[PDB]
């Protein structure tokens, strides 16, 4: 019973931690994509601002 | 006197036979206890090996 309880507890922990990791990675990739959108939007707005900045 | 000693030897035979057959019954119940012990032993040794392997 000692070993069985120990391993079942640690298996519970394994399932929950891998659950954490999956959506952590997912939201990380989503934040990366949104950051790429901010990047391209920044480049475009700076281009517009510099072209308008001539006069 | 011959009849007296005849009867006394007879009653002594009776007592000895009582003791001997009771001892026989006891040894038979003991050897049965021992085989039951041994089969419980094999079962518990097997569950011991199972518990140890799984642990």
């Amino acid at each position: 019973e000692d070993a069985d309880r120990k391993y079942e507890e640690v298996a519970r922990k394994l399932v929950i931690i891998e659950s954490d990791l999956e959506r952590a990675e997912e939201r990380a990739e989503l934040s990366e994509g949104k950051c790429a959108e901010l990047e391209e939007e920044l480049k475009t707005v700076t281009n517009n601002l510099k072209s308008l900045e001539a006069q | 006197r011959a009849q007296e000693r005849l009867a006394t030897a007879l009653q002594k035979l009776e007592e000895a036979e009582k003791a001997a057959d009771e001892s026989e019954r006891g040894m038979k119940v003991i050897e049965s206890r021992a085989q039951k012990d041994e089969e419980k032993m094999e079962i518990q040794e097997i569950q011991l090996k199972e518990a140890k392997h799984i642990a």
